[PDB]
């Protein structure tokens, strides 16, 4: 449980 | 400004090469080994300080390709332009003859993100002890890319980073000796 | 190389960027499409806005989006702030002393003439101040600097020579200020 780097999500794009 | 993280990734095609990885202030904290599935951390002692859930890295790449094939359709299929890289090497001590040190070969601004990096010496290609960085982002969001190779200076030595990208029509040899 | 194929790249970078430790964050989000900046969520428009033609469809999508634009609004807390921390005892507190020599240049081009080295490296961070001084006199002329060259590895290396016309007697100092020492670190070369 060290310290975690938290992601930001990558969106889907629309077409 | 007194600081900057940036959590930088990319998808290329046709190569299908993804990448993800955190910086800080232009340094490595870590990137995730796409194949291994694994957090690999710059400096050792930071995996022993942090920790990052490579699972988490592999669901944004799978986001960052289906979006690359929807922006290739959507620019009308137009490729990228390619940038050759500038390419310079330096030891990263002053040299002492018969005293250990390390060869950088620094390969900045270029793009896209392939390119093939060998280290020889007089001639002959080394691999021994040899490490690399994978790419780097920079804000004209071309890339960098570091190469290493621990030596023992000599007089008799000489030494060249050799390298290729799809920018240069031949490949670049930048070399270094005492 | 071979393999000429066209090549189609997408890069997504999400960065933080942070003013007196976290008192002030600003989160900015950038989407490129090879080498062209598409879109963007900076923190301080609230929003997302495209930035040339091809990103508005990904604006307009995503600005739909009412959940995603509220944890967009509020990472530079639960992002920004929050890795900022996990690595702030060893990235922004980091301090590894440069080391220092001074030497001739190996390759002297003029008789009379001496080109003095400084060699500052292996610190960090990259925040230095390397001068050169004469008889305890700072020379602010024929001074050559490679400039600051980060290494990769979290560490980093500055070159400074001095272009000189030594007199016996003269005492020259390459004098180095970092955040990782509390006085000037002083390094003598002798005519």
């Amino acid at each position: 449980a060290p310290p975690a780097y938290e992601k930001l999500s990558a969106e889907q794009s629309p077409p | 400004e007194e600081h900057v993280i940036i959590q930088a990734e990319f998808y290329l095609n046709p190569d299908q090469s993804g990448e993800f990885m955190f910086d800080f202030d232009g340094d490595e904290i870590f990137h995730v080994d796409m194949a291994k599935k694994e957090t690999v951390w710059r400096l050792e002692e930071f995996g022993r300080f942090a920790s990052f859930e490579a699972q988490g890295a592999l669901a944004n790449i799978a986001v960052d390709k289906a979006n690359l094939e929807i922006m290739t359709k959507r620019s009308n299929y137009t490729p990228i332009t390619n940038v050759p890289p500038e390419v310079t090497v330096l030891t990263n001590s002053p040299v002492e003859l018969r005293e250990p040190n390390v060869l950088i070969c620094f390969i900045d601004k270029f793009t896209p993100p392939v390119v093939n990096v060998t280290w020889l010496r007089n001639g002959k290609p080394v691999t021994t002890g040899v490490s690399e960085t994978v790419f780097l982002p920079r804000e004209d969001h071309l890339f960098r890319k570091f190469h290493y190779l621990p030596f023992l200076p000599s007089t008799e030595d000489v030494y060249d980073c050799r390298v290729e990208h799809w920018g240069l029509d031949e490949p670049l040899l930048k070399q270094w000796e005492f | 190389m071979g393999d000429t194929r066209p090549r189609f790249l997408w890069q997504l970078k999400f960065e933080c960027h942070f003013f007196n430790g976290t008192e002030r964050v600003r989160l900015l989000e950038r989407c490129i499409y090879n080498q062209e900046e598409s879109v963007r969520f900076d923190s301080d428009v609230g929003e997302y806005r495209a930035v040339t033609e091809l990103g508005r469809p990904d604006a307009e999508y995503w600005n739909s989006q009412k959940d995603l634009l509220e944890q967009r609004r509020a990472a530079v807390d639960t992002y920004c702030r929050h890795n900022y921390g996990v690595g702030e005892s060893f990235t922004v507190q980091r301090r590894v002393e440069p080391k220092v020599t001074v030497y001739p240049s190996k390759t002297q081009p003029l008789q009379h003439h001496n080109l003095l080295v400084c060699s500052v490296s292996g610190f960090y961070p990259g925040s230095i101040e390397v001068r050169w001084f004469r008889n305890g006199q700072e020379e602010k002329a024929g001074v050559v600097s490679t400039g600051l060259i980060q290494n990769g590895d979290w560490t980093f290396q500055t070159l400074v020579m001095l272009e000189t016309v030594p007199r016996s007697g003269e005492v020259y100092t390459c004098q180095v200020e970092h955040p990782s020492v509390t006085s000037p670190l002083t390094v003598e070369w002798r005519a």
